[PDB]
DNA sequence: ATCAATATCCACCTGCAGATTCTACCAAAAGTGTATTTGGAAACTGCTCCATCAAAAGGCATGTTCAGCGGAATTCCGCTGAACATGCCTTTTGATGGAGCAGTTTCCAAATACACTTTTGGTAGAATCTGCAGGTGGATATTGAT
DNA sequence: ATCAATATCCACCTGCAGATTCTACCAAAAGTGTATTTGGAAACTGCTCCATCAAAAGGCATGTTCAGCGGAATTCCGCTGAACATGCCTTTTGATGGAGCAGTTTCCAAATACACTTTTGGTAGAATCTGCAGGTGGATATTGAT
């Protein structure tokens, strides 16, 4: 297989076949859809691991949705590429004004 | 009797919900609520629950995000209490106003 | 019928960096969603730089400065790594 | 009228988890108006990629390419 | 010089239309090129989407008119609509 | 006879449909699709050179410039939300201002 | 010596209120031209060197920034006049960008 | 230093074509700041595809594309 | 500072909804091998417009003085939201026909596709044209002191 | 109210840059006419899964009461707007050398186009498995009165 050659977990073949049928140019190079899937692998190795720390920070093991949410919000770089997306079920990071904390 | 001061049970609702996920509006109001909406573009519809669901998610999250933006409005004016001018700000500025 | 998915490739990715931890259906979905948005935002650039260019074909050069467009610094570098070393070991292999 | 389902303690919930601490009565028939609104644009579009499609329910992928459209990407229930 | 289309010339007869004796300035000629060409994008756009969206390789005036639809607000939508199915309709009536 | 003389229009029919094919929107672009998109196109341009030409009579000038389509655009809703995101160069902005800082 | 009546002297306000009706009548770029043409390529240099300009290519620059920078002051206003104050500070640019989805 | 070329008096005259009466001393340094901030992602990215183009000079497409990128469409130097 | 009404937390336990391993299945991929075609790079270079220097002049920026008035701190009242507990009506949950989403197959109107005949939107450019920018002087406010 | 210091509206005037221009070349586009391929509307249909109805869970509607927050009123000082003098540097108008953008013909590495064979990812009814939600007990931190 073409991920194979290129030494990816991520479909090759596949991203060939939708980069050619999502009508975005008339011909795709074949390097393009071995880049493009490298790409999508590595922001996916990116993500996982974060919520991965973020479930063993709560002690379990079990990626849910709120795991996705807090290693988005809690990263720099996720949150703005991620900025107008909504993780269903993810819930927001803690946070109160310090204003509104009791007077101590 | 025992009685919690005012905006300690608040504070610790914040917490509460902060920390939790669960959608915080009942189904069944939101759900007659979407088909009522949805009744005045075209008659006669039906929803995949799932559809439903999805604009559950996406109504919430954005009052919650409004309401954040709303939070920081009306400290701005020096006050720790939203109000409906708080909301009209954010949203004229956010460009739902434009 | 059929209904494609990336589930499977991101469960083998999962593995390869917390091989203990699981992930549930609704997360999966996530990342499902997560993917092929991604995929959209990239290729979205990638067609609109060979068409500025009056250029009909879309190759990994386009892939690389839309990444470069729309991933923030340091995520944009290690893309660009990862999909440069892709194309090099997928040219040197028969 | 359904808008008023949206309960008092519910939409005072929202806000909580918006970190607010103290809520002006009058933010709960404002809050309303601001959710048929929003529900209104994107139960539009919606609707009309259901009718496109020639079908009679709406479904989840009609509610993401709303939202999408609308610049309100939502994950989870498809694309 | 590989030439550089415009539609300058459209614009200024439908000017000529509505306003017989008002003239346009090239650079309020310029932005008004740029506002056709954006409108172009927008609705093409749109209706390249909608046909993926039902897995159709065709986009056809159909098409246009849900992108019409989604992305015009209110009554420019309704008279847009009233003047792109005329048109069809009338493209039709001919051969 | 011109596509655009039969579909009784003035903006180019031709020009359009092949616009369509160059951009790659779609496999295939069916005969009514230009028609159609050209009529829209020339329907707003018609709409945007009514106000502007009028914004333009209210200056007590002939010829239309960018301040015209600003004001135009911004004074109607419709056209002001359909270019929200928009910049109109050389177009200033509308006399607007806040009524606590009257005297 | 006849002195008994002052120079002419507007009250603070009121040149600032003829400045505005002024300026938005107008439509003229207000930051100087060779100026801002400076900035544009100390900027871009230090991203790429020998870098050339179409001057179009500056101007285009200067009209983005420019309503850019005039619609901020608008959200900006409003932000002092919202803590009922009528004197723009940092502390509304910061809120109104924060707000717009430019900071947080 | 030439982000000290958007002088005092400039700064003023944008805020007042904006609809400022009042304007803080602290306004010139934060409003440099903001500007200095835009027009850095705004020529960063138009720096991108004059290189993607291979070219040494940066057109007015390329910066009207990268507006475009950043939701601020511009009309009138090309689309 | 001293209880004391409650909220919060941690260690442990377990049923079960949702996750997982299984043998099986096949249309749809994805890969291989071959022949045809073509996008766009390399080399040459016509010609655009970009960087730069020159010189004069004024409209704008700089820097200062000065004091009106707006920002901010303090005080304090009374209007209103937060906490609470009484009481039940709406929402949630699980079960069942039927609407319509979706899979399969027929086939006609409609869209590629290659060939040429013809019309036309750029444009180089020439010429003559013409709306209005910008200087002006005088009639009408608009401000601010008294 | 009355009036003096300025700012503002403004129609008339007219040369000049920017617009409307037209003789004419034209490569490119857009249009006409078969010939060939095919997308997707239709009609029939099986079965998910959606709307509906009965029933059991449990959150919301209510009125009372007062802590504490919003904002009116007063006050003080320091900052920012108005006016002014000085002269710098932006703007304007040309000229010019040549960087580099952009047109043109050449030509092959790479891509589309089937044809053919192996393989895999998705679906599925079946069986087994398991992370953790949620309920219990008991310790101890938090809050609010005294």
């Amino acid at each position: 297989t073409r991920s194979s050659r290129a030494g990816l977990q991520f479909p090759v073949g596949r991203v060939h076949r939708l980069l050619r049928k999502g009508n975005y140019a008339e011909r795709v190079g074949a390097g393009a859809p071995v880049y493009l899937a490298a790409v999508l692998e590595y922001l996916t190795a990116e993500i996982l691991e974060l919520a991965g720390n973020a479930a063993r920070d709560n002690k379990k093991t079990r990626i849910i949705p709120r795991h996705l949410q807090l290693a988005v919000r809690n990263d720099e770089e996720l949150n703005k590429l991620l900025g107008r997306v909504t993780i269903a079920q993810g819930g927001v990071l803690p946070n109160i004004q310090s204003v509104l904390l009791p007077k101590k | 009797p025992h009685r919690y001061r005012p905006g300690t049970v608040a504070l610790r609702e914040i917490r509460r919900y902060q920390k939790s996920t669960e959608l915080l509006i009942r189904k069944l109001p939101f759900q007659r609520l979407v088909r009522e909406i949805a009744q005045d573009f075209k008659t006669d519809l039906r929803f995949q629950s799932s559809a439903v669901m999805a604009l559950q998610e996406a109504s919430e999250a954005y009052l919650v995000a409004l309401f954040e933006d709303t939070n920081l409005c009306a400290i701005h004016a020096k006050r720790v209490t939203i109000m409906p001018k708080d909301i009209q700000l954010a949203r004229r500025i956010r460009g739902e106003r434009a | 019928s059929r209904k494609e998915s990336y589930a499977i490739y991101v469960y083998k990715v999962l593995k390869q960096v917390h091989p203990d931890t699981g992930i549930s259906s609704k997360a999966m979905s996530i990342m499902n969603s997560f993917v092929n948005d991604v995929f959209e935002r990239i290729a979205g650039e990638a067609s609109r730089l060979a068409h500025y260019n009056k250029r009909s074909t879309i190759t990994s050069r386009e892939i690389q400065t839309a990444v470069r467009l729309l991933l923030p610094g340091e995520l944009a570098k290690h893309a660009v790594s990862e999909g440069t070393k892709a194309v090099t070991k997928y040219t040197s292999a028969k | 009228d359904n808008i008023q389902g949206i309960t008092k303690p519910a939409i005072r919930r929202l806000a909580r988890r918006g970190g607010v601490k103290h809520i002006s009565g009058l933010i709960y028939e404002e809050t309303r108006g601001v959710l048929k609104v929003f529900l209104e644009n994107v139960i539009r579009d919606a609707v009309t990629y259901t009718e496109h499609a020639k079908r009679k329910t709406v479904t989840a992928m009609d509610v993401v390419y709303a939202l999408k459209r609308q610049g309100r990407t939502l994950y989870g229930f498809g694309g």
